[PDB]
């Protein structure tokens, strides 16, 4: 029986602009996307803990 | 994948083409990505429970 | 060579740190989308060599705290990252 | 042994090791 | 005669490198066990070009030595030439009138014409020599490979060799052989003159999705035909 | 400060014990190199825009270029221009 899976971990700002100077202010005008993925998998996270 | 813009890369539209004309390439690629994100979010959210 | 460097081939602009490469580039590469689909390496112009292009560190930074209401000193964790670069 | 197993996509640790569930 | 290709005729198709990855890529590709013409040396027809022409030869006394493609034996239709030479390769765009059958290397086989486009390289030189032309976008693209050694099983992957920046029309070619002490005439019977023993292929390419193995030093190993 | 940052995430005057993921660290470019080719030599174009004459239409002109540096502001000293529309490329970016 599995008990757990990976916990990952996403930099959506670095995923969606690849660490481009240019596009990470434009990024910001979508709002808090990013804050929603990041609360949701840390919830996975300490889930699986 | 393209999302139907000219190119995958950030730093090619951003070279060749001006703002005005790079915004909505910029736009089309961060939808799909942040898309393609939040389907990853909710795939692990479906798998966690 | 082996510092985080902004870079500019013949257009092909990013940032990254560039160092010595093994790949067995052929006398027609260019440059290299080796592994998962990722530009890996890049020929020099000039020098006609082959460096890697490697994304310079990264990590998402954690801070530990006991409690404001127990006191203001605070811990923070670099997730991922040697401590030799912190 | 019998199972087996960047661009902003990392894999966080798990609280408990291996050892310790051991 | 008809032969099968087996899985011959693939080649690097973006010359950029991969390594321990498998990669799909659609492209001008020959159909795995396709019926390749077989032909043999001892005039040799002009082919159709309909879409890219896969070439390849085989021989142990060097009897094939060049190709010609174009539209029509006038010279008006900017005809295409590539030779060998004991030291080096010459190709030229010289539109120039072709003789009704090849010239036998009696050097030379066209007339004269003004023409535009002219360059010589190191030399393309029992054998297994195997070529690939594409002309779809403005450039003529050749691939080749040469191996010792029908056409074999054993997979290869050929390299990318020129890119001529022509923009010809092309829509036959023929190719160009060789003969010891052989008179040449602008037409002659289909005697002709005695000659070495040679064989070649022809084939063509259609628009395919391969599955492309690269290994880990960024050589392809192995191929998949998707629609076979 | 770290506390600063939690307190910001967590939009409270009041942090509880715990940890808590604020931001992100990245490491910025030590400088910034350009890497181009030697050659030294201008395209002909503006020989051509100045050509003592010009093919027609009906069996126009064709030209290749390479080995050249296009320093794309000489075509800017011709003033009666009546079109100058590019596809695919902005002309200011050109240079780069
Ligand atoms: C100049 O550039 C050419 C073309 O890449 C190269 O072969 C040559 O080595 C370069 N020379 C110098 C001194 O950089
Ligand atoms: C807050 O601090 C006081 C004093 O140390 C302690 O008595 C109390 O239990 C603490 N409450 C919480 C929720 O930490
Ligand atoms: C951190 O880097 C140093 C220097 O390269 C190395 O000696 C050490 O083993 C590394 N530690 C970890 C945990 O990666
Ligand atoms: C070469 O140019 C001359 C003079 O213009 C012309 O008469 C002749 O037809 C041309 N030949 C070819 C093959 O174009
Ligand atoms: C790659 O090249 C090395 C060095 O020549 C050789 O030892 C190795 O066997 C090669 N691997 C393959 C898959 O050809």
């Amino acid at each position: 029986l599995p008990v757990s899976m990976t916990k990952t971990s996403v930099d959506c700002t670095m995923y969606i602009c690849g660490d481009s100077t240019e596009c990470s202010n434009l990024l910001l005008q979508y709002g808090s996307f990013c804050t929603q993925l990041k609360r949701a998998l840390t919830g996975i996270a300490v889930e699986q803990d | 994948s393209k999302f139907g813009a000219i190119s995958s890369v950030l730093n090619d539209i951003f070279s060749r083409l001006d703002p005005p004309e790079a915004e909505v390439q910029i736009d089309r690629l961060i939808t799909g990505r942040l898309q393609s994100l939040q389907t990853y979010v909710t795939q692990q959210l479906i798998r966690a429970a | 060579k082996n510092k985080c460097v902004n870079f500019n081939f013949n257009g092909l602009k990013g940032t990254g740190v560039l160092t010595e490469s093994n790949k067995k580039f052929l006398p027609f590469q260019q440059f290299g989308r080796d592994i998962a689909d990722t530009t890996d390496a890049v020929r020099d112009p000039q020098t006609l060599e082959i460096l890697d292009i490697t994304p310079c560190s990264f990590g998402g930074v954690s801070v530990i705290t006991p409690g404001t209401n127990t006191s203001n000193q605070v811990a923070v964790l670099y997730q991922g990252v040697n401590c030799t670069e912190v | 042994n019998k199972v087996t197993l960047f661009k902003g996509l990392t894999v966080l640790p798990p609280l408990l090791t291996d050892e310790m569930i051991a | 005669a008809y032969t099968n290709s087996f899985t011959r005729g693939v080649y690097y198709p973006d010359k950029v490198f991969r390594s321990s990855v498998l990669h799909s890529t659609q492209d001008l590709f020959l159909p795995f066990f396709s019926n390749v013409t077989w032909f043999h040396v001892i005039d040799n027809p002009v082919l159709p070009f309909n879409d890219g022409v896969y070439f390849a030869s085989i021989e142990k006394s060097n009897i094939i030595r060049g190709w010609i493609f174009g539209t029509t034996l006038d010279s008006k239709t900017q005809s295409l030439l590539i030779v060998n030479n004991a030291t080096n390769v010459v190709i030229k765009v010289c539109e120039f009138q072709f003789c009704n059958d090849p010239f036998l290397d009696f050097r030379v086989y066209s007339s004269a014409n003004n023409c535009t486009f002219e360059y010589v390289s190191q030399p393309f030189l029992k054998n297994l020599r195997e070529f690939v032309f594409k002309n779809i976008d403005g450039y003529f693209k050749i691939y080749s490979k040469h191996t010792p050694i029908d056409l074999p099983q054993g997979f290869s992957a050929l390299e990318p060799l020129v890119d001529l920046p022509i923009g010809i029309n092309i829509t036959r070619f023929q190719t160009l052989l060789a003969l010891h002490r052989s008179y040449l005439t602008p037409g002659d019977s289909s005697s002709g003159w005695t000659a070495g023993a040679a064989a070649y292929y022809v084939g063509y390419l259609q628009p395919r999705t391969f599955l492309l193995k690269y290994n880990e030093n960024g050589t392809i190993t192995d191929a998949v035909d998707c629609a076979l | 400060d770290p506390l600063s940052e939690t307190k910001c995430t967590l939009k409270s005057f009041t942090v509880e014990k715990g940890i808590y993921q604020t931001s992100n660290f990245r490491v910025q470019p030590t400088e910034s190199i350009v890497r181009f080719p030697n050659i030294t030599n201008l395209c002909p174009f503006d020989e051509v825009f100045n050509a003592t004459r010009f093919a027609s239409v009906y069996a126009w002109n064709r030209k290749r270029i390479s080995n050249c540096v296009a320093d794309y502001s000489v075509l800017y000293n011709l003033a009666p221009f009546f079109t100058f529309k590019c596809y695919g490329v902005s002309p200011t970016k050109l240079n780069d």
